[PDB]
């Protein structure tokens, strides 16, 4: 929602593990362990900005993250982000996610790529032994022929 | 009779069949696919017609 805690409590009360609505209290180690799991699963994600971009912020070397710390993401990234780490740590707690909140994550996953497919769609230049046509006006500049890629 | 009267009803015959013809030129609606609008949810400046 805000930070890191809340995409955990968030994703916690999603699997039914650790909410108000059934009187469940937390445990700060389920916290430590959920919080490391997200960040291993945002790195996953991003494979340093060869994969999803999110916006979330990674904690540096020297300091461990933390349940304090912002996340950083979008407000339409939220959902998607809580919702895997749900999926993801489910297998923790001896429990398999429902089905609705598998496909939920999926179609949050797939918004997420959604835009960065994009951007990233993008066509090659033309090739380096393509002749630049009597048609361009440029041609009387020598450049009858395309720049490489 | 002169020589164009046995030859009406095969022209008026032909002049329909031309015009059927051009109407279903022009009113028919061309070859475009069939997608849901979720199927392109997002992606709908990809099929205008640019190929960029």
């Amino acid at each position: 929602i805000k930070t890191k805690g809340d995409l955990v409590r968030a994703a916690l009360r999603k699997l039914g593990v650790a909410s108000d609505a059934t009187l469940t209290d937390v445990e700060p180690q389920s916290m430590q362990d959920a919080v490391d799991d997200l960040e291993a699963m945002m790195a996953e994600w991003y494979q340093d900005g060869k994969g999803i971009i999110t916006g979330y912020v990674f904690s540096d070397d020297e300091n461990p993250p933390a349940e304090g710390d912002d996340h950083g993401l979008r407000s339409s990234a939220v959902s998607a982000v809580f919702h895997n780490l749900a999926c993801r740590i489910a297998p923790d707690y001896a429990l398999e996610a429902t089905a609705k909140i598998i496909a939920t994550a999926k179609y949050g996953k797939e918004l997420l790529y959604k835009q960065t497919a994009i951007s990233r769609a993008k066509r090659a230049p033309y090739p380096s032994r393509m002749p630049t046509g009597s048609g361009n006006s440029f041609a009387n500049l020598n450049e009858w022929h395309y720049f490489p890629g | 009779e002169g020589v164009v009267r046995l030859t009406k009803d095969g022209q008026r015959l032909r002049n329909m069949i031309m015009s059927f013809n051009a109407d279903i030129v022009a009113r028919t609606p061309k070859k475009k696919p069939f997608f849901w609008p979720e199927q392109i949810a997002g992606f709908e400046h990809m099929y205008d017609g640019n190929d960029d």
